[PDB]
């Protein structure tokens, strides 16, 4: 004291908001990949006609 | 400034908030001039028709006045007749730096320095 | 568009040159911004009164007006209201970039950038 107080020091507090991982949870595979694109085919094929 | 304090009591001892300047990685270059008034920390400057930093003016005139072309960021603050380091190159956040009224927005703070070295933008 | 085709001719499968847009070994400086027209890939841009990119147009007015000094180079192509990203400095290979017509040799091409970080250069 008197010229500057003399303090103790506890444990810093973090407000660490993080964003947690939820969608990906639907988007279980991963591709690492050095081709310009990917490219998918989809066929649909009704057999259902009389 | 004798004693010390017995009685319990609380105190807010202060807050810090870092200050950026830098906003991308051009070639950060430097000079010093002499000061023609007083001139605060990355105030953008100009220089007058004697060649002293004096804080940019735009609309300074009818011809226009010589310190209505930004110069510089100043990097450490100085009083008239003193030398001033300042920025010439770099890539600046808009946000930091001292301003001219009326020089609002960042579309009229980056039409200062399209001639120039200096390059000035917004953080993310 | 799944006919296939059966009368034989010859297959020209195409045709490729490297878009060498670097003349030279100095400082790659860059920002986007608000495109106020359509612009493609290393286009030159100005900036309109608006302080939005538009492609670099010289003579543009009896005053000369804003679009007539170039500011950048486009890095990416962009429609009106998208952000542009365009490059402020660096050495530039001449023929690579788009420069409007009537500004056809490099004597002018260079002339458009005399003071700035962007610098137009031949190859060799």
């Amino acid at each position: 004291a008197g010229l500057y107080t003399t303090y103790q020091l506890l444990e810093v507090q973090r407000k660490l908001k993080t964003l947690p991982a939820f969608f990906l949870q639907w988007f279980p595979r991963q591709i690492n990949f050095q081709e310009d694109m990917i490219a998918f085919d989809k066929v649909i094929q009704d057999v259902t006609r009389v | 400034t004798s004693l010390p304090n017995y009685l319990a009591g609380n105190g807010d001892l202060g807050s810090w908030e870092p200050t950026q300047i830098f906003a991308g990685e051009a070639d950060i270059v430097t000079e010093g001039g002499a000061a023609g008034a007083d001139i605060e920390i990355y105030q953008v400057i100009a220089k007058n028709a004697a060649g002293a930093m004096v804080p940019h003016d735009p609309t300074a005139t009818e011809v226009p006045a010589p310190q209505s072309v930004a110069i510089g960021i100043a990097a450490q603050p100085a009083k008239s007749g003193q030398n001033v380091p300042y920025y010439i190159g770099g890539v600046f956040n808009h946000a930091a730096l001292g301003w001219h009224a009326s020089l609002d927005t960042l579309a009229k703070r980056q039409a200062v320095f399209d001639r120039t070295n200096i390059h000035i933008g917004n953080l993310y």
